[PDB]
């Protein structure tokens, strides 16, 4: 039943809001890319060699750019000759008409005629 | 035309190898058409004129593409009733193909034509 994933995802986000106001935060955005809040406990008992979880810590500064910072849309890319094609056949996007057309093509120019 | 004299724009062999290289789609032999055309003496005005430059030859891919070209042609108008309506038609698919600038003429036009088939 989808009632069931509705309510685990409803429950987790539950127990992310409580544990987090715990913590003394307010939101995600506080703690992506913080390791400065964790600490190791070992058990003595066992007496084996500690597991030396210390560089999964490490921390290096971000500078200027935040370290969850990302920018909106996705990254841009070049336009290919298909372009060319898009504005030289939009009688056919707007009539639906035949067309042949003729050009050029170096070996620079990649994957000619998939935006069409 | 008679084989006497009095040259002509357009002889026999001129038409037939035009025919010939539009039919077969062989650019060599438009190629030829045109060397043929050009080494007749000169009959026009526009035989009498060369052309020359100062710069450097520059490779043929530089220039534009064909497409950019061929929308520039038009074809001047036919009147419907000077010739029949298979050539009239044949012309206007052709050149709106293309995309150029086809025309009608002064005969008019057919109203079942003013939607694409």
């Amino acid at each position: 039943t989808p009632e069931k994933v509705v309510n685990l995802f409803t429950f987790l986000a539950e127990e992310v809001r409580e544990i987090l106001a715990g913590l003394g935060f307010r939101s995600l955005n506080e703690v992506i890319g913080r390791t400065d809040l964790l600490h190791q406990v070992s058990r003595g008992a066992e007496h084996l060699d500690d597991l030396d979880l210390n560089p999964r810590l490490a921390q290096v500064d971000p500078g200027e750019n935040a370290r969850y910072c990302t920018l909106q849309g996705r990254n841009e890319v070049p336009d290919t000759l298909d372009a060319r094609i898009v504005a030289d056949a939009r009688p056919l996007f707007e009539e639906g008409e035949k067309m042949q057309l003729a050009y050029n093509a170096r070996n620079t120019q990649r994957a000619i005629g998939t935006r069409l | 035309f008679r084989k006497s004299g009095d040259r002509h724009g357009w002889e026999g062999g001129v038409i037939h190898t035009l025919q010939q290289a539009v039919t077969n789609d062989s650019y060599t032999t438009f190629k030829k058409y045109s060397e043929q055309v050009n080494k007749r003496p000169p009959m026009q005005l526009r035989d009498l004129l060369e052309l020359r430059s100062t710069k450097a030859p520059v490779p043929v891919d530089e220039v534009e593409s064909i497409t950019a070209i061929r929308k520039r042609f038009i074809t001047p108008g036919m009147s419907m009733g000077a010739l029949s309506p298979e050539a009239h038609g044949t012309l206007n698919v052709a050149m709106n193909r293309i995309g150029a600038k086809s025309d009608s003429g002064e005969g008019g036009e057919d109203p079942a034509r003013f939607r694409p088939d």
